[PDB]
């Protein structure tokens, strides 16, 4: 997308390096850390057999998908909401994953903004 | 316009682009009277063993015959040890040869060399 | 034996607008560029001169493997077709015949009859086809692969049973 | 001529092409939504787009060619495709290659992490990616009826013998290998 | 009008 | 035309054009169709180079060097900057699978003995 | 396929010949030599047989093109080449 | 021992018989016998059956002697082409050098002592040139002889001096004495010549590439009889002999291994690429198992459990199937009267199940799984793999060449279209599709237990 | 009856003699016939055991 | 059963309950009573046919127990006597020690199917009893070639103690 | 050419590396040939397809 | 082959077409068109987009926690 264009046309040190984010500290910047929580636990997230991509922290809105897809066979036209809570989920995490990157870029816009200010005052 | 189609030993030149073909002449003329002439004769007593009544057998091919003799026995009476195939000879004998033993002989020094203070990985390798 | 300057041209013609047919494809574009291919051929009939005549070879060949299809259009029965020799795994020779069990024979007596019959026909007839060949032959072999007819009545062309016998187009 | 022969291609076609609903799009068009939006090679992405127009652009070769326009073929017409045993056969994966794709899709459980946000530019891609593949190829086709002649292009040349690879890979490395077998 | 086929002997 | 006596024993075997058995014309009566080849006259040295099956020396539209250019040409193009598409990946502006359980440090087969490294990741 | 007789042949070339605009509708004829009796040339052949490989689908060799010109002789040909027997 | 007895017993048989039963007698006494040598797969554990003093047997031996008790069989029907025209003297006197020829194998594999073994080892070559030379075809059957024998005798003569050597030494050559009684081999440099002395000797007798001008020159010009037993069992007297040498021959065997496993190597690749270019089609299968027979040099010179196991899988696997394309070369031959490829060609449309034994022969020499050809070379390439990860590129280089000339036998002769000219081949009899049928059956239905030919170390 | 005909000789001696081998030879034999234990999802009841997985806690209350 | 849940551990099953939610008839339901119903209850008669008829006559076999015998160590230098038997007993102990990685393996590799997704977690001490059996192994019988013998496993097996015990001299200082 | 290199046979290939999955991801670097691989493909067979002629050329 | 097949072969002209040939033509025809875009009116979502993707200016800094070149 866009940020592909400013990193490779353009300076690199405005986008975000793929590999590394998130690169400045989190709690600086994000007081009140009350860090991501589960609400399954991991013996149920095993005894449902999830594979390891989609063991995500969407995993409560699979298991009860799975639970209801099961139990209404072989009606696969049902089960539905449960699925369209699933990718909500999905997209919620998604988001999040947009925000740490823009979160990281604006960190290292205002990281530029901190260095050369400081660095030509005199 | 178009350059030209240049042949090679995989791309020939065709009948139909070669000069000389469209330069008969009087002398080329009755050099080529001879080849169907010669063949002509060789498709005459052919069929005439090809449809023989009583021919019972297989009709020997003298050219496949002497093709068998060139490329099966007649190397050697005709064989000369010229300086070429001295160098072809090596080259394409015990060159590879000692070619597969510099890499082969590497290899198992270096995989001995490893081994013997344990850096390769055998915590699954038995079936050796 | 010999592609003299009628036949040269009378091949590239041929050549050269089926080639043109693999390149228009639609028949009210093959026909106009035809005519065309064909105008254009008759427009220097009057070539009296032969090296003009052989010069103008040139210009119809040298371009043509230029212009021909590089994906080139052939009739699946003609050379380079998809059903060409398709068929020979069906072909047999028409001597594996007598080989066949009495009960193979038998199974079709009718036609064994009249095989034996066609048979015939080659034994006393082989004799009287050579001996009239050997008299007719030019010294030293025949000057050209074209069988002589058959000259008087009764006898059959010379070396006439494997051209006659032939196995079917399609055998089955 | 033969209408169930064209049905079964157009739609069998339009599966290959991507229809959205169709056998083909639950997979070709997830597939393509899938692949553009990962960690990848740069233009590794780019074939899958191309190749997606050019996949459209030979099925409108193929559709316009052979059914379409007008009968170049011999005088003599022999075609008949009222024979049940083909009128079946082709119908027994017809109603498969139009309501398979559903019938796939929602039974089997979900084993991929399923693509939910993404720009809306790259998710239509995989069906806008076919319409200039219809589009271009079928002017490309329409050409053809345009009444002037082809100038037989150097990289159309390239593309009618399988771009070279079986003239010389078929050529050189078996006569030097086996040359040297003598 | 179907013809007859020529076939290798298959008895044996 | 014998063939060269460098130093091999060709003998006095003639040589004939290195042409396969696919350039003989299909059309001319042929003693053995599945060879295109008469009988009697002189065979090739290399017959079995140039039967159909085997390799084919039939000309080509177009001339072998650029039959190998265009080839080299195009493979050249993928190989060489597929590196320069390999050191700039494609990709969306998108972070790291942030995952529960210490990244699954003990479902991917870490060791349950071992107290592993806490690895967490606080909300936005 | 069913065969062709050679009646059947005989009229399908009796077809593509007539409409021929060159040879003139009433006049053709089974044994009507092409350059000489219908008024044609060498350069008028080599069409005639393209536009009879056509209808038939097979290819007569470019050897036999030369001299394939009555049609009578055109039948008899083909005939030969199918083998097909009434 | 108890097949040796009978096995001499058919001596008198075929000698006294009548003049028209002396192949019925022959081959059915060659078929009991198969019997009694199929008790011989019938087998303890680890340890070897020891029955006498001087004969022992065990799952090396087993499957060798129950392959050549069954092939005289083979070989019997085989001939029962061309000696029908023959005087009845020369037409005994056959059987005679055959049943000979079984005397000698089926006491080789039995010998618990090395100079007994070496004895009869080289003892199986005075029935051979009798075979090849007397009742050859070809002029330069002549010359086989002398290339033959002398090979031969030219590497096992320095094997007989070796062998009493280690008789004064150690006091004694019982291949169960050396193996319980073993001793390392010094890096002197005259162990290194012990060393080349002993195994040169079964080198010659397992085609090396340049110790190999033998094999065309024999199998080619050798009777139908002659080639195939020349092919399946002899080629594996030198077979089991390096199984059974090596146990006195380390450390030694592995550093100077590398001159030798590599020439195989590399010309394993160069044989089977021989027969992507060849003009006579016995020469075919004969140059097919020099690159065969090759691969087994590697596989005994690794000394590793599975190089052992996939050697002998080979070995009985490519005898098997080494004889039954000389039998596919006879019956071709034979209607033919000549042994060039490309004569007779299209003959799938004449002789259908000719074809299809064709189409077996040459597909299982092809080594598909899961017939023992495969197995067998499997087993090879993972040892050597484990010796070497180059190894795969070049004995997988070979699996390239081995399918392409196993199928150009195939397409050449049988597919294609038919010479016209060949108005002699008849229907086949009963004798060469049975002799098919007796040559692919047992190698089939092996392949559902195979253990019996795997080899002591499984 | 064709049907018939052919399902006993094709669809019927075949699992006649299937579900022998494996009933009654296979998996006589241990770890030669292992199934997927089917994934117990919470609120899901056990057979033999009666025991009921607890049911997932309460869920963030996620709508759109 | 015939086997022993000890030495071929199975994990305890468990199966959820039938609990059909929709309304709809359930197919899979149909499918097995009629197999059950149709293919089960005749074999089932086929072979309860069989376990009678088996039950008529009682033939049985026994255990080959073999005593224990010295081994190559303390059998004397050159002495052929005893070196066969203690050859005898090492190449049976390698067929034993050959079934025992064969059980391991066969555990482990019922573990990782039975595990499916989670293969990772329930079956680690699978792989860390295989992956002590497999070290083990190679101080045992490995690289000895072809030609293995009891000699040639005590000669591998002097090395390691001569190797290990100088390696812990010095490292102990 | 409808059965065994059209729907079946051919996509026996690709059924060897999903069999393998869950080995095959471990390793970052065996993946990049196989977009690789499987990019240009697409690019040539139908850079093929576009201008062939054979019925079957251009669906094969 | 046989004379007094259901079609008869024809030279030149547009061969004959039987009724029921027809009918499963455009049968197959509408419910195509009848399956491809009635499940667009069913979840028209699936080849829309289910959420929209905004832009990454228009977020301010509270949620990102991210201060200005202040402090
Ligand atoms: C299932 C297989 C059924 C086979 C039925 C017979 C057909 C094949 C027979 C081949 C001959 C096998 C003979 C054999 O192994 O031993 C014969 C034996 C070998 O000689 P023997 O009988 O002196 O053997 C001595 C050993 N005791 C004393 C235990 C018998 O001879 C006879 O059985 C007579
Ligand atoms: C189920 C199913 O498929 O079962 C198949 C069955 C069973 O195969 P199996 O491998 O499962 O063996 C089972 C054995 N029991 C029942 C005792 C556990 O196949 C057979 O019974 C035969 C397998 C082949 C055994 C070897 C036969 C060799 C015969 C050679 C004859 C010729 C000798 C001379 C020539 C060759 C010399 C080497
Ligand atoms: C998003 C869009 C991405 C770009 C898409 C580009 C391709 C679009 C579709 C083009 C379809 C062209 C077509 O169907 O042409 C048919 C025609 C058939 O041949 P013919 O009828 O003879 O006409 C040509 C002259 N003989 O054949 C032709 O006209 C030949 C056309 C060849 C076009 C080649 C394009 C290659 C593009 C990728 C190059 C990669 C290089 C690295
Ligand atoms: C990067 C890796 C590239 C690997 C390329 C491998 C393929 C190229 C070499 C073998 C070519 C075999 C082949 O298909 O030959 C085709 C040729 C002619 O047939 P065709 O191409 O269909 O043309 C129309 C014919 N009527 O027909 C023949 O040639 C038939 C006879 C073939 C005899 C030689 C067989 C091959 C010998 C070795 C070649 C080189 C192999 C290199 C392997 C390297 C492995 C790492
Ligand atoms: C390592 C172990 C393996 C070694 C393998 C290679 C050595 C094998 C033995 C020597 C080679 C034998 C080849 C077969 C015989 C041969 O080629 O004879 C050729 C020739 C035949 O006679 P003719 O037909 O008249 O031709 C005369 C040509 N000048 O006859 C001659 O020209 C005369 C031949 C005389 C030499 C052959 C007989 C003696 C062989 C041992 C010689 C060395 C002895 C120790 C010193
Ligand atoms: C051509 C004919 C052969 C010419 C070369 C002869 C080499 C003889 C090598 C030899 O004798 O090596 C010594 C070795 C043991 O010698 P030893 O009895 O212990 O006496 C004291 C020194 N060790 O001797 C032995 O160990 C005897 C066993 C080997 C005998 C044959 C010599 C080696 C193989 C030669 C032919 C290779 C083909
Ligand atoms: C892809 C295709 C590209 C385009 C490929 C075709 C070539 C196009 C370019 C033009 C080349 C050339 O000027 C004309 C050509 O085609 S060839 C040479 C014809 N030269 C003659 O004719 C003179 C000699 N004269 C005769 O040979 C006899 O007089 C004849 C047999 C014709 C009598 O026959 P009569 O007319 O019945
Ligand atoms: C014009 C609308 C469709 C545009 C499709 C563009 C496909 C190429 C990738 C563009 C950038 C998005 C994916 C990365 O990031």
């Amino acid at each position: 997308g866009a940020h592909l264009a400013r990193r490779y046309l353009g300076d690199a040190s405005k986008e975000p390096d793929p590999l590394r984010m998130p690169t400045f500290p989190p709690d600086y910047g994000f007081p009140e850390r009350k860090e991501r929580e589960m609400v399954a636990t991991q013996q149920e997230m095993n005894d449902a057999q999830l594979m390891l991509q989609q063991r995500d922290y969407c995993a409560h809105y699979l298991i009860q998908l799975l639970k209801c897809k099961r139990d209404s066979f072989p009606n696969f036209l049902a089960c539905k909401h449960e699925q369209h809570d699933w990718d909500y989920c999905e997209h919620l995490d998604y988001v999040k994953r947009m925000k740490e990157f823009e979160r990281e870029r604006r960190l290292l816009q205002r990281k530029k903004r901190r260095e050369q200010r400081e660095a030509e005052m005199a | 316009s178009f350059p030209k189609y240049k042949p090679s030993r995989l791309a020939t030149l065709p009948a139909t682009l070669d000069p000389a073909e469209y330069d008969i002449s009087p002398e080329t003329r009755k050099a080529q009277a001879e080849r169907l002439a010669i063949r002509s004769r060789l498709k005459r007593e052919y069929l005439l063993q090809y449809n023989d009544p009583n021919r019972l057998g297989v009709i020997e091919d003298p050219a496949l015959i002497r093709w068998t003799y060139a490329r099966s026995a007649n190397i050697y009476p005709n064989f000369r040890p010229t300086p070429k195939t001295s160098l072809l000879g090596a080259l394409f004998g015990i060159g590879p040869l000692f070619f597969w033993y510099y890499v082969f002989k590497t290899d198992r020094d270096k995989k001995e060399k490893l081994i013997q203070e344990g850096k390769l990985d055998q915590t699954f390798n038995i079936s050796y | 034996a010999y592609l003299t300057h009628q036949q040269k041209v009378l091949r590239l013609y041929k050549r050269a607008l089926r080639h043109l047919e693999s390149w228009c494809v639609h028949r009210d574009k093959y026909r106009y560029f035809a005519c065309l291919m064909r105008a254009r051929f008759d427009e220097h009939k009057n070539e009296k001169d032969m090296v003009k005549a052989t010069q103008l070879l040139r210009q119809a060949e040298e371009e043509f493997w230029y212009g021909q299809h590089p994906q080139p259009y052939i009739f699946p029965e003609s050379p380079g077709g998809t059903s060409y020799e398709r068929y020979e795994c069906y072909k047999v020779p028409e001597w594996c015949l007598d080989d066949w069990h009495p009960s193979e024979k038998a199974m079709y007596p009718d036609y064994f009859a009249k095989r034996e019959q066609w048979k015939r026909l080659r034994r006393e007839s082989w004799e009287r086809e050579v001996k009239q060949l050997q008299e007719e032959t030019p010294p030293g072999g025949p000057r050209t692969e074209a069988l002589p007819p058959a000259r008087k009545e009764g006898d059959l062309p010379p070396l006439w049973w494997h051209i006659v016998t032939r196995p079917r187009e399609r055998p089955m | 001529a033969m209408p169930f022969t064209t049905t079964a291609l157009i739609i069998g076609s339009l599966a290959l092409t991507g229809m959205p609903y169709l056998t083909g799009f639950y997979s070709k068009d997830l597939i393509i939504e899938a692949v553009n939006m990962s960690y990848t090679n740069a233009w590794a992405l780019l074939m899958t787009l191309i190749a997606t127009s050019l996949t459209a652009a030979y099925s409108t070769r193929i559709i316009f060619f052979a059914f379409l326009g007008k009968p170049r073929f011999p005088p003599l017409v022999l075609i008949n495709e009222n024979n049940p045993l083909l009128i079946n056969s082709i119908k027994r994966l017809l109603i498969g290659s139009i309501f398979a794709g559903f019938i796939i899709s929602n039974n089997i459980p979900p084993m991929t992490v399923p693509n939910t946000t993404m720009p809306l530019y790259m998710k239509m891609t995989a069906l806008i990616v076919t319409i200039m593949g219809f589009m271009l190829a079928l002017e490309l086709n329409n050409t053809t009826y345009y009444l002037k002649f082809k100038y037989p292009s150097q990289t159309y040349k390239f593309s009618n013998m399988l771009g070279y690879y079986p003239s010389i890979m078929h050529r050189l490395p078996t006569y030097h290998n086996l040359s040297m077998s003598q | 009008k179907r013809l007859f086929i020529i076939k290798p002997s298959g008895f044996y | 035309e014998p063939y060269p006596d460098d130093g091999m024993g060709y003998g006095d075997y003639p040589k004939l054009p290195d042409r396969s058995q696919q350039e003989r014309d299909p059309w001319y009566d042929w003693d053995h169709p599945d060879l295109r080849l008469n009988w009697g006259e002189p065979i090739h040295w290399d017959l079995d180079m140039y039967i159909r099956n085997r390799v084919d020396t039939s000309p080509t539209p177009v001339s072998w060097n650029t039959m190998c250019k265009h080839l080299s040409g195009f493979v050249a193009f993928m190989l060489f900057m597929f590196w320069v598409g390999e050191i700039y990946p494609s990709y969306q502006p998108v972070g790291p699978k942030q995952y529960p359980y210490n990244d699954l440090y003990l479902e991917r087969g870490g060791d349950p003995t071992k107290e592993p490294e806490p690895v967490v990741h606080y909300e936005i | 396929a069913p065969p062709l007789t050679l009646e059947a042949i005989k009229d399908r070339v009796l077809y593509v010949l007539k409409l021929y605009d060159k040879i003139d509708p009433e006049k053709l004829s089974v044994n009507s030599h092409f350059m000489k009796d219908l008024g044609l040339d060498s350069l008028d052949q080599v069409e005639i047989i393209m536009a009879m490989e056509d209808e038939f689908g097979f290819e007569i060799p470019d050897i036999d093109a030369e001299k394939l010109m009555c049609p009578q002789e055109i039948v008899d040909y083909i005939a030969d080449k199918k083998d097909v027997y009434e | 021992l108890k097949i040796i007895i009978p096995t001499t017993m058919l001596l008198p048989m075929t000698w006294m018989s009548k003049h028209n039963m002396i192949w019925i007698n022959a081959t059915v006494h060659s078929l009991l016998i198969s019997l009694i040598s199929l008790s011989l797969l019938n087998q303890l554990g680890e340890n070897s059956l020891n029955f006498s003093l001087t004969f022992f047997s065990d799952s090396l031996s087993a499957p060798l002697l129950v392959l050549t008790t069954w092939l005289l069989p083979l070989m019997l029907m085989a001939s029962q082409s061309h000696l029908s025209k023959e005087t009845t003297t020369r037409k005994k006197l056959y059987i005679t050098m055959l049943i000979l020829l079984q005397l000698f194998l089926i006491m080789t594999f039995t010998a618990t002592e090395l100079i007994l073994f070496y004895i009869l080892f080289e003892a199986t070559l005075v029935p051979t040139l009798i075979i090849i030379t007397r009742w050859g075809n070809q002029t330069e059957r002549l010359n086989a002889g002398l290339y033959f024998l002398f090979y031969t005798l030219a590497g096992s003569l320095p094997l007989l001096v070796a062998l009493v050597y280690i008789q004064n030494t150690t006091g004694s050559l019982n291949f169960l004495i050396i193996h319980y009684w073993s001793h390392p081999l010094s890096n002197s440099w005259s162990n290194i010549f012990m060393w080349l002395a002993c195994i040169m000797a079964f080198m010659v007798k397992m085609p090396l590439y340049g110790l190999h001008l033998w094999l065309p020159k024999a199998h080619v010009e050798a009777p139908i009889a002659g080639s195939m037993v020349l092919a399946a069992v002899l080629l594996k007297l030198g077979g089991y002999g390096m199984m059974r040498i090596t146990t006195i021959l380390n450390p030694l065997t592995n550093y100077m291994a590398y001159p030798f496993l590599m020439l195989s190597m590399w010309g394993m690749i160069m044989t089977s690429s021989i027969c992507l270019r060849q003009t006579d089609l016995k020469s075919l299968i004969a140059y097919s198992s020099v690159s065969h027979m090759a691969l087994v040099i590697v596989a005994i010179m690794i000394q590793t459990p599975w190089s052992f196991m996939g050697a002998t899988a080979l070995m009985i696997a490519h005898g098997l199937t080494s004889s039954m394309l000389f039998c596919l070369a006879n019956t071709n031959y034979e209607r033919v009267h000549s042994r060039t490829m490309i004569l007779a060609r299209g003959l799938q449309t004449l002789l259908p199940l000719m074809a299809t034994w064709w189409l077996m022969a040459s597909l299982t020499n092809l080594a598909l799984p899961p017939s023992i050809n495969l197995i067998g070379e499997l087993f090879i390439i993972t040892a050597s793999f484990s010796w070497s990860n180059i190894t795969i590129i070049l004995m997988g280089m070979n699996m390239m060449i081995t399918a392409l000339y196993s199928l150009y036998m195939l397409i050449t002769t049988q597919r294609g279209k038919y010479t016209h000219h060949i108005n002699n081949i008849k229907a086949s009899f009963t004798r060469e599709n049975a002799l098919m049928a007796l040559h692919i059956l047992p190698l089939l239905l092996l392949t559902l237990n195979p253990k019996m030919i795997l080899g002591p170390l499984y | 009856y064709r049907h018939s005909i052919f399902a006993v000789t094709h669809v019927l001696i075949p699992v006649w003699i299937i579900h022998y081998y494996l009933k009654y030879h296979v998996t006589a034999k241990p770890y030669t016939v292992v199934e997927r234990k089917p994934r117990i999802f919470p609120g899901d009841t056990i057979l033999e055991t009666g025991e009921v997985i607890p049911l997932m806690k309460e869920f963030p209350d996620q709508h759109h | 059963d015939s086997w022993d849940k000890d030495v071929y551990p199975e994990p305890p099953r468990r199966t959820p309950a039938p609990a059909p939610q929709t309304s709809l008839p359930n197919p899979v339901t149909y499918l097995t009573k009629i197999f059950d119903l149709l293919v089960d209850r005749p074999v089932t008669l086929a072979r309860e046919f069989i376990e009678q008829q088996h039950a008529k006559n009682r033939y049985y076999y026994y255990h080959r127990e073999f005593r224990r015998v010295p081994d190559i160590t303390e059998c004397e230098e050159k002495d052929i006597l005893c070196m066969f038997e203690a050859e005898m007993q090492w190449r049976r102990d390698y067929k034993v020690d050959q079934e025992i990685v064969n059980i391991i393996q066969e555990r482990l590799k019922a573990c990782q199917q039975r595990e499916g997704e989670s293969y990772r977690q329930n079956c680690a001490k699978e792989l860390e009893q295989f992956t002590q059996v497999s070290k083990a192994f190679q101080d045992r019988y490995s690289d000895l070639g072809a030609h293995y013998s009891a000699r040639k496993c005590l000669a591998k097996q002097k090395q390691r103690m001569l190797a290990e015990r100088k390696a812990a001299k010095e490292a102990a200082a | 050419s409808a059965l065994l290199h059209s729907s079946t046979m051919v996509v026996a290939g690709v059924f060897l590396l999903i069999r393998f999955y869950p080995l095959m991801e471990t390793n970052k670097l065996v993946q990049t040939m196989t977009l690789c691989l499987g990019a240009i493909t697409t690019l040539f067979t139908a850079l093929c397809a576009i201008t062939q002629n054979d019925i079957k050329k251009i669906v094969a | 082959a046989g004379g007094g097949v259901h079609i008869e072969p024809r030279y030149r002209q547009f061969p004959q077409l039987t009724r029921s040939q027809l009918i499963q033509a455009e049968f197959f025809s509408a419910t195509m068109w009848f399956w491809i875009l009635w499940r667009f009116w069913h979840d028209s979502d699936a080849v829309l987009g289910h959420f929209p993707y905004p832009d990454p200016s228009q977020w301010t800094d509270e949620e990102l926690g991210i201060l200005p070149d202040d402090e």
